[PDB]
């Protein structure tokens, strides 16, 4: 079962963060999870090296084969709290998944 | 560089294929496959442009042995049909 | 548990069989990427805010996986290679060596 | 930004640290945590400035014991002592 992105749903509340996070409650982060196998076919986004090993793996055990990892990111908006305790409005890089591949 | 060919795809398939076809800006491919115990089964799918050399190449010795072939033509892998050396 | 980090890899283009494509060279560094992403992800990781949280929600929920060991940074080899019609062409490959890994 | 914060750094070191200190732009740390023979180990390093909101926070309900103490001063996790929260529970 290859490479590919997966649903995945952060609920600030589960885990916590609901009082220092005043916003978003939670948000859809997803993340990638499945086989990087051979041939890597293109909707893997290989790197050449992730290729390279790969090959390199199915003659030599001892190496693992290519990760499969986020590809492409997306930011979010939150309003926090100060490490003074107060609203503040912050720009999360990458935090969101928007594509996997192989690496 | 732009996606411009279609190919089948049978077990390599991205999960928004057509009909089991994939487009890409680099090759077809067609895989014959042997596991560890006997059955023997069929790939085919796409080959991102980038690294297309080294998939494209044919190796020597694997751990259960394999072939692979590409072609640049719509649909053009039906018509590959590789064979174990 | 050892910590997400660059190995050495010499890749022989002997062993894995393109000595009859590849001219030159007949092998380079490529080095690869391998080990655990605990939590907390160190600085040295280059973690993104994906990964942390990631890391973060593995720890309360065994069913999602922890962050990949991987290469954030890759360098460019140039080689020699007989092509089709037996030209003989210098090209450069991007994302070849590793030369930094982490968590993502 | 650049680094501008030394720390000390005891499992978590760069592979290039010397005399187990790291630099970063962050924050330092220093957590304890149980392992699952109820062996506690005390790590420390250098957390990068992106993520480390979460990361200084923690989940208050991990699968293993644990706690993470940050501070922005040059060497300032040789002062931090975490401990383990109480196993209270029902
Ligand atoms: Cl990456």
């Amino acid at each position: 079962s290859s490479c590919k992105r997966h649903p995945l749903y952060v609920d600030f509340s589960d885990v916590g963060w609901n009082d220092w996070i005043v916003a978003p409650p939670g948000y859809h982060a997803f993340y990638c999870h499945g086989e990087c196998p051979f041939p890597l076919a293109d909707h893997l986004n290989s790197t050449n090296h992730a290729i390279v090993q790969t090959l390199v793996n199915s003659v030599n055990s001892k190496i693992p084969k290519a990760c499969c990892v986020p590809t492409e990111l997306s930011a979010i908006s939150m309003l926090y709290l100060d490490e003074n305790e107060k609203v503040v409005l912050k720009n999360y890089q990458d935090m969101v998944v928007e594509g996997c591949g192989c690496r | 560089t732009l996606p411009f060919l279609k190919c089948y795809c049978s077990h390599h398939c991205p999960e928004d294929a057509i009909n089991n076809t994939c487009i890409t800006n680099g090759h077809c491919f067609t895989m014959i496959e042997e596991d560890d115990q006997g059955e023997t089964t069929l790939t085919s799918g796409c080959l991102g442009l980038e690294g297309s050399d080294f998939q494209c190449r044919d190796t020597p010795i694997p751990h259960q042995r394999r072939s692979i072939e590409c072609c640049r033509t719509n649909l053009c892998n039906q018509y590959l049909q590789p064979t174990l050396p």
